[PDB]
């Protein structure tokens, strides 16, 4: 039992490396960010280009949606985040305070807060309404590669090149858990909150419960980039990630076997995303490629 | 040009 993702659409238009793609929670849209300093919005089901959003002064490493699908936040080498009204394309707020590139970002499920991680080694928590920084966590001793909230916003998980994954109490700022030593290049909670998936730059993904690793997925290449990984849960239960051999890998969540590889890109697949209700994967690639692809499966 | 699209050099 394996999925049968097949290519349906190629979303071309960025003019440099794509950095991150995300489906909107309502399923209607895909947002992408790129080194070309733009964000683009695309139809999730037919890949139709919808709009270009502009204003960052340097390349963008991440983008993320608010719960209601009405706002985006982006993280840029310009040391700022920006909050966007996706209807109008306008920048509502510029979040200033990091002292080096902002690398990763996310809303909480309430979407009154944004969390960011930076090459400055900190995690910052921001008020969406005022754009003010509410907390700066001295979270890591090297760049922060990922930050994500759990399902009720009560926890944040962060990962870093310093080899640590840390779970934080949002409200108190306290570190509740620290999860060898390879750089941790990506982390996220599962769609239900109960697990975390972490990538390390030794070509390994791990599913963690107790502070214990329950599964390890390997076979792909990941020694250089902060590649997004995902749980796919609309059909069969898979783990999905890009890879530095230019493929999308899909693994069986429970058996850990590779069940499909998707071939379309001519550079590192930096980012993948899984649609919230249909079996659709978006993939995006770096400078030699510059495209996003939409793939669909019957399971 | 962004941080995500530049490699973390190991060795």
């Amino acid at each position: 039992v394996k999925p049968n993702y097949a290519l349906k659409f190629t979303l071309a238009g960025h003019t440099k490396a794509v950095s991150s793609v995300k489906f909107s929670p309502n399923g209607e849209w895909l947002a992408s960010s790129s080194a070309d300093k733009l964000i683009k919005i695309w139809g999730a089901y037919d890949g139709k280009f919808e709009k270009t959003i502009s204003g960052h002064k340097l390349g963008i490493s991440d983008v993320a949606w608010s719960s209601d699908s009405n706002l985006l936040v982006s993280a840029s080498d310009d040391k700022t985040l920006k909050i966007w009204d996706v209807s109008s394309g306008k920048c509502l707020k510029t979040l200033k305070g990091h002292s080096n590139y902002v690398f990763c970002c996310n809303f909480n499920p309430q979407s009154n807060l944004i969390v960011s991680g930076s090459f400055d080694e900190s995690v910052r928590i921001w008020d969406v309404k005022t754009g003010k920084c509410l907390k700066t966590l001295p979270a890591h001793s090297d760049p922060v590669s990922a930050v994500h909230f759990n399902r009720d916003g009560s926890l944040i998980v962060s990962s870093s090149y310093d080899g640590l994954c840390r779970i934080w109490d949002t409200a108190s700022g306290q570190c509740l858990k620290t999860l060898d030593n390879p750089p941790v290049s990506f982390v996220k909670f599962s769609p239900n909150g109960k697990y975390i998936l972490a990538a390390t730059l030794d070509n390994t993904l791990k599913l963690w419960d107790k502070g214990k690793c329950l599964k390890t997925y390997t076979g792909h290449k990941n020694e250089k980039y902060c590649i997004f990984a995902n749980f796919s849960v609309t059909g069969g239960k898979w783990i999905v990630s890009g890879s530095e051999d230019n493929l999308v890998y899909i693994w069986n969540l429970q058996t850990k076997e590779i069940v499909q590889k998707l071939q379309g890109h001519t550079d590192v697949v930096i980012s993948t995303a899984c649609h919230p209700t249909e079996n659709i994967i978006a993939s995006a690639a770096l400078e030699n490629d510059k495209t996003i692809k939409l793939w669909k499966s019957d399971c | 040009g962004c941080a995500r699209s530049e490699p973390k050099i190991l060795t």
